[PDB]
């Protein structure tokens, strides 16, 4: 049975906050298709040939 | 990493290969070759094939 | 068939007479009387755009 | 019917195209659910209070 | 939309039949616990942060920006006064410096 | 007749678990968990931050916290009643 994710319990209380003291510059990749192969079909040659 | 673009190329190439492969189908006729159909039958039944 | 008959470099086995492509149409043939193997290439064609 | 399957073999890879298209749709649905809901890799829980 | 994290900038790269975006994002890290309050009660008036949040390291109260820990002294320059101390739930007593 | 229905990869329980995780993250940590590590913040301070996002000062949220909480609870109850009472 696949695990959804690691279990994390957030330490919520009514008067406590968590403030970051540092940062990470993260570069991530996103690959998106833009175009396809442009195809032309000769209908007469495909169906009947010569 | 580059599965999306390769996937698109694969679908286009596979569609073209299937379209070329479909010429080898009789489609309920005696032969898949048109020249054989002319060379073997009279025009009333060759027209049907 | 309609095509251009050219020399070929395909090493046909002695039983083998003709050849078939993916579509199953004949692409090469062995001529009778002379037993040579002739490659069959479809004649030049293309789309005309004005 | 075995004879019907034998005659169906004359039509080529139509069955393969239909199965492949349906398989693509089937994996697409799981991918859609994964995109919508699996946007966190940590399973958070609320405090008991 | 433009990467995981707070988006800073992006770079386009050409790819065969496609585009690859290099998303440069800011990810917070090395977080620390602090005691927080909604407002600071000084002179019978409630002070709220203009742009930050009130934090305490245990003994002293400071105001810091929300996304980075940079504690600063609570003054009138970075807080605004709205009302008295009787309405806000959880207001704490601390001095507010005057420049 | 040859038709099969394939089960979804994610069951209803796991999808519910994912929604539970998202709700816990958005309640205990605000929007911090979506952009990085989940940073705890009190919910009346999270709501004040959200009020600042739409251009309303924090004092408006803090002074009227009880009224806003009552309005939110009433709205959630109305949502449940509306879903239970409407076929379409
Ligand atoms: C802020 O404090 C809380 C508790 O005061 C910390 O939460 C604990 O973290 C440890 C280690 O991950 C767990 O074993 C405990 O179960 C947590 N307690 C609770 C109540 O959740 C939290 O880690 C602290 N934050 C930081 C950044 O140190
Ligand atoms: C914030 O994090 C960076 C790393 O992302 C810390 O930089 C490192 O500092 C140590 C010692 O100061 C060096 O040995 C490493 O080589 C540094 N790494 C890089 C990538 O420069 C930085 O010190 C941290 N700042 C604070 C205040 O904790
Ligand atoms: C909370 O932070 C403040 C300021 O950073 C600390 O106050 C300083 O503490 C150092 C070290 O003890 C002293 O040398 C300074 O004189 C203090 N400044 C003032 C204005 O008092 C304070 O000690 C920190 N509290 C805790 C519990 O860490
Ligand atoms: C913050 O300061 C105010 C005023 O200095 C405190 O309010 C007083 O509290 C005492 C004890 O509860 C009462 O006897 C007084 O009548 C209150 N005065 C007013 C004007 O309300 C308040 O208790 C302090 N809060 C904290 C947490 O120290
Ligand atoms: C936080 O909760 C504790 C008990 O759970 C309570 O004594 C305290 O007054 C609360 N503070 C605020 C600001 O709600």
């Amino acid at each position: 049975t696949m695990s959804l994710g690691a279990e994390n319990s957030v330490a919520y209380s009514n008067n406590s906050i968590a403030i970051p003291t540092n940062f990470t510059i993260s570069v991530t990749t996103e690959i998106l298709p833009v175009s396809m192969t442009k195809t032309s079909v000769d209908c007469t040659m495909y169906i009947c040939g010569d | 990493a580059l599965g999306k673009l390769q996937d698109v190329v694969n679908h286009n190439a596979q569609a073209l290969n299937t379209l070329v492969k479909q010429l080898s189908s009789k489609f309920g006729a005696i032969s898949s070759v048109l020249n054989d159909i002319f060379s073997r039958l009279d025009p009333p039944e060759a027209e049907v094939q | 068939g309609t095509g251009v008959l050219t020399e070929s470099n395909k090493k046909f086995l002695p039983f083998q007479q003709f050849g078939r492509d993916i579509a199953d149409t004949t692409d090469a043939v062995r001529d009778p009387q002379t037993l040579e193997i002739l490659d069959i290439t479809p004649c030049s064609f293309g789309g005309v755009s004005v | 019917s075995t004879e019907c399957s034998n005659l169906l073999l004359q039509y080529g890879s139509f069955c393969t195209q239909l199965k492949r298209a349906l398989t693509g749709i089937a994996v697409e649905q799981d991918k859609n659910t994964q995109e919508v809901f699996a946007q966190v890799k940590q399973i958070y829980k609320t405090p008991p209070i | 939309f433009c990467g995981k994290g707070y988006h800073l900038m992006s770079f386009p790269q050409s790819a065969p039949h496609g585009v690859v975006f290099l998303h440069v994002t800011y990810v917070p890290a090395q977080e620390k616990n602090f005691t927080t309050a909604p407002a600071i009660c000084h002179d019978g008036k409630a002070h709220f942060p203009r742009e930050g949040v009130f934090v305490s390291n245990g003994t002293h109260w400071f105001v810091t920006q929300r996304n980075f820990y940079e504690p600063q002294i609570i003054t009138t320059d970075n807080t605004f006064v709205s009302g008295n101390c009787d309405v806000v739930i959880g207001i704490v007593n601390n001095t507010v410096y005057d420049p | 007749k040859g038709l099969t229905v394939l089960p979804p990869l994610l069951t209803d329980e796991m999808i519910a678990q994912y929604t539970s995780a998202l709700l816990a993250g958005t309640i205990t940590s605000g929007w911090t968990f979506g952009a990085g590590p989940a940073l705890q913040i009190p919910f009346p301070m999270q709501m004040a931050y959200r009020f600042n996002g739409i251009g309303v000062t924090q004092n408006v949220l803090y002074e009227n916290q009880k009224l806003i909480a009552n309005q939110f609870n009433s709205a959630i109850g109305k949502i449940q009643d509306s879903l239970s009472s409407t076929p379409s």
